[PDB]
């Protein structure tokens, strides 16, 4: 939380005790939070991991490969392509 | 005027200024009263109150004395109170049966001069002085045994002669006594058979209340003497007044070699 928004980090350890900078972009990948109901699960309860973290988040994507049938087929052909 | 050495605090002058202190109240802004309660005790250790020479004239600047100069106006002051007690005895007559009260140990345990700050604050350019020390204790050491009159031997023939220690060295002739042997042979010295006197050790923490936050507070180990010795336990908060001292280390090991950098601690004279 802290490093995110604010974009600094603050050590007031023992200690040396000093507000230093990380402004670092940041990627996150997870899971689908226990039971692979995240396609059909609701908005909440998927996610996990409440609740600011959630907003920190510039943007949210969801991946759960369901099908979209027609969808399937295209990428077998797709990856068959690859293979090669 | 009897100048003596560096600390030039002189004798047979502050004695005096000292005598004619008695008998005052005054001032203030006990004294006499509170000696005439001491004579009777015979608990000796004269614990002043400090301030009393400040803003008191005479005497203004023998507190300047004795701030910085402890060690010597602290012994000339132990023997003018002493002679004080000699000359109330005299007005009185014949008192206590007789002149053996007098002969008594008796000493000034001066407190509270000025306010230091800290042990943290002090410069090493002072190095004799009366400082004011504050925390917790931590331990409280086993008693070591500290020499006072030397004692010594020989194998001829054997003779029992033996020499005071004085200052922080002992030093014994190569030959000989009682007489005369002689012969060149190194003195014995019998280890228990001479005299000694308390010397304890106690830690203190610089004031945990007042820290640098986070790092964890210095260590002042205060060596204290005498009656003082035995008469605390631990974590007494209040404080502590005493001389500083700086004395040289061995170090490595063996080798007979000074680590050049002077440990410190506290002569501490008076404990409140």
């Amino acid at each position: 939380h802290e490093v995110m928004e604010q974009q600094t980090v603050t050590i007031a350890k023992a200690g040396i005790h000093t507000t230093l900078n990380a402004r670092c972009s940041v990627i996150a990948a997870a899971n689908p939070v226990f039971g692979q109901y995240d396609v059909n699960r609701d908005p909440h309860q998927n996610i996990a991991l409440p609740d600011s973290l959630l907003s920190r988040f510039d943007l949210l994507f969801v991946v759960t490969d369901d099908i979209n049938e027609i969808r399937d087929r295209s990428i077998s052909e797709h990856v068959l392509r690859t293979h090669r | 005027l009897r100048i003596i050495w560096g600390t030039n605090v002189s004798i047979q002058e502050c004695t005096t200024n000292f005598r004619n202190f008695l008998m005052s109240f005054k001032y203030k802004f006990y004294y006499i009263k509170q000696l005439n309660e001491m004579r009777e005790l015979g608990t000796s250790n004269l614990n002043l109150d400090a301030r009393n020479l400040l803003a008191y004239k005479q005497t203004e600047d023998l507190y300047h004395q004795l701030l910085n100069y402890p060690q010597e106006v602290i012994s000339i002051m132990d023997q003018t109170i002493k002679d004080c007690m000699v000359s109330l005895i005299v007005d009185n007559n014949l008192d206590y049966d007789l002149d053996e009260i007098e002969t008594k140990f008796y000493k000034v345990r001066p407190y509270n001069v000025g306010s230091c700050k800290g042990m943290r604050e002090l410069n090493p350019n002072d190095i004799d002085k009366l400082i004011n020390l504050k925390g917790l204790v931590l331990r409280s050491t086993p008693v070591i045994p500290d020499m006072k009159v030397a004692f010594f031997k020989c194998n001829v023939c054997d003779h029992t002669m033996a020499v005071e220690i004085d200052r922080g060295v002992i030093q014994e002739p190569a030959r000989c006594e009682r007489i005369d042997c002689n012969e060149p042979n190194s003195m014995s010295l019998i280890h228990n058979r001479c005299s000694f006197a308390d010397k304890q050790v106690i830690k203190l923490q610089e004031t945990p209340d007042f820290v640098p936050d986070g790092q964890t507070p210095h260590s002042i180990s205060l060596c204290v003497y005498d009656e003082l010795v035995d008469s605390c336990r631990a974590g007494d908060r209040i404080e502590v007044t005493g001389t500083f001292r700086s004395i040289p280390i061995r170090a490595n090991s063996r080798q007979r070699v000074l680590k050049s950098l002077y440990k410190t601690y506290v002569d501490v004279v008076h404990v409140k």
